[PDB]
C-alpha cells in the first residue's frame, strides 16, 4: 500500500524529466530556426542597403 | 502600555498574539493549514499511476486538510440563524436591535 | 534541509563550486564547520594546556619592632568560645 | 607518579577518543548537508542547453 504511492511519485518524476527534455529540445530548435531566418533577412537587407 | 515587540519575539507573537476585541483561537493557530501542493501532488501521483490529464482532472478533489470548521456553526445553529434574521430585518443591528440574540449566544459560549 | 538559498551557513564553501582542486584534502566542505573549533585545526595539546602551572610569588615577612611600642593594641574575636557554656550555646547565641 | 598515581591520563585519553568520534560525526553531517544543497541544483540543470544548434544531443550529459 506504501510501495504503490512510492512508485507513483517515482514514475511521475521520470515523466517530468522526459517531458522537460522534449520541450526544451522543441523550444531550442524553434529559436535557432528563427535566428537563422533573421540572419538571412539581414543578409538580403545588407545587399540592398545603400550609402558610404 | 503596549510596548514594542522586538524582531526576536515575533515567532512567539505569531502563536501567542496579544489580546484584542476580536481574538483568534490561539489553541487552534497551530492547526491552520492550506496546502499549495495539493493539486500538483495529486496530479503527479495520478500521472505516475498511469492516468491521463482528463482522468486526473475528473478524479481531482479539493483538499480536506484545511483549517477546521468552527464548532459554533453546528452547536449554535438556531441562535445564529435567528441573529442573522434579526440583522437582515433591522439593518445590521443598528442601535442595539439584536442584542437579545447576540447576548444569548455570548452567554451560551462563555458561561461567565 | 529545506531553504537552501536562505540558509547559507549550511551551504558549501565557494571553493566547492570551482570544479577544480598520498591522501588528498576533501573536495566538499560546508560553512557549518565554522561553528566547530577543532574542525580544521588539530586537537594537539588539548588536555595538557591547563597543566602548565606557575607558583605564586608572595613573601610573608615583615619585621616586628616592638621596642617602638609601649601600649597594647585591640584584637579581634574570630570564633565564639565553645569550651565554656557549651550546652547553652544554641540558646544564648542570639543575645548580647 | 605516572606508574602508581595517575588516572587523569586514562580519563583524558577516553575523553579524547570520544571527542574524535564527535568531530567525525559533525564533519560527515555537514558534508551531507552541503551535498543536499548541491543536489538542489540538479533540477535547474538542463542537459539540452549543452546542445549545439543543429546538432544531436549527447548521452554524456545524462539524457
Amino acid at each position: 500500500n506504501a510501495f504503490s504511492s512510492f512508485d507513483a511519485c517515482r514514475t511521475g518524476l521520470l515523466k517530468q524529466q522526459s517531458a522537460a527534455v522534449e520541450n526544451s529540445l522543441v523550444r531550442q530548435n524553434m529559436a535557432d530556426v528563427r535566428a537563422k531566418a533573421l540572419f538571412e533577412r539581414r543578409a538580403v537587407l545588407l545587399d540592398l542597403v545603400e550609402g558610404k | 502600555a503596549a510596548s514594542t515587540i522586538p524582531i526576536s519575539q515575533w515567532p512567539s507573537l505569531l502563536y501567542a498574539p496579544p489580546s484584542s476585541p476580536a481574538n483568534p483561537a490561539v489553541e487552534a493557530l497551530p492547526e491552520m493549514q492550506f496546502d499549495d501542493l495539493h493539486y500538483p501532488r495529486q496530479m503527479l501521483l495520478c500521472r505516475g499511476a498511469g492516468y491521463s490529464l482528463e482522468q486526473c482532472n475528473r478524479m481531482a478533489q479539493p483538499d480536506a486538510r484545511v483549517t477546521p470548521e468552527n464548532p459554533a456553526e453546528k452547536l449554535l445553529k438556531e441562535e445564529a440563524v435567528a441573529a442573522i434574521a434579526c440583522l437582515s430585518q433591522r439593518e445590521g443591528g443598528k442601535d442595539e436591535q439584536c442584542r437579545y440574540y447576540i447576548e444569548r449566544m455570548y452567554k451560551l459560549a462563555n458561561k461567565e | 534541509p529545506f531553504m537552501w538559498r536562505q540558509r547559507a551557513y549550511c551551504a558549501p564553501v565557494p571553493s566547492a563550486f570551482a570544479s577544480q582542486q598520498g591522501v588528498r584534502k576533501p573536495l566538499l566542505r560546508s560553512n557549518s564547520e565554522s561553528l566547530s573549533v577543532f574542525s580544521q585545526i588539530p586537537d594537539g595539546l588539548l588536555g595538557h594546556t591547563t597543566s602548565v602551572t606557575m607558583g605564586n610569588s608572595d613573601i610573608f615577612f615583615l619585621p616586628k619592632p616592638s621596642n617602638l611600642l609601649k601600649i597594647a593594641l585591640p584584637a579581634f574575636v574570630f570564633m565564639p568560645n565553645l569550651t565554656i557554656f557549651t550546652r547553652a550555646f544554641p540558646f544564648y547565641a542570639h543575645t548580647s | 607518579r605516572l606508574t602508581f598515581f595517575d588516572t587523569e591520563s586514562v580519563a583524558l585519553q577516553s575523553r579524547l577518543r570520544y571527542a574524535e568520534k564527535q568531530k567525525l560525526f559533525h564533519q560527515e553531517l555537514d558534508r551531507e548537508l552541503a551535498a543536499g544543497h548541491i543536489a538542489s541544483l540538479v533540477a535547474e540543470y538542463d542537459p539540452v542547453a549543452t546542445r549545439l544548434p543543429f546538432q544531436p544531443m549527447q548521452d554524456r550529459y545524462r539524457v
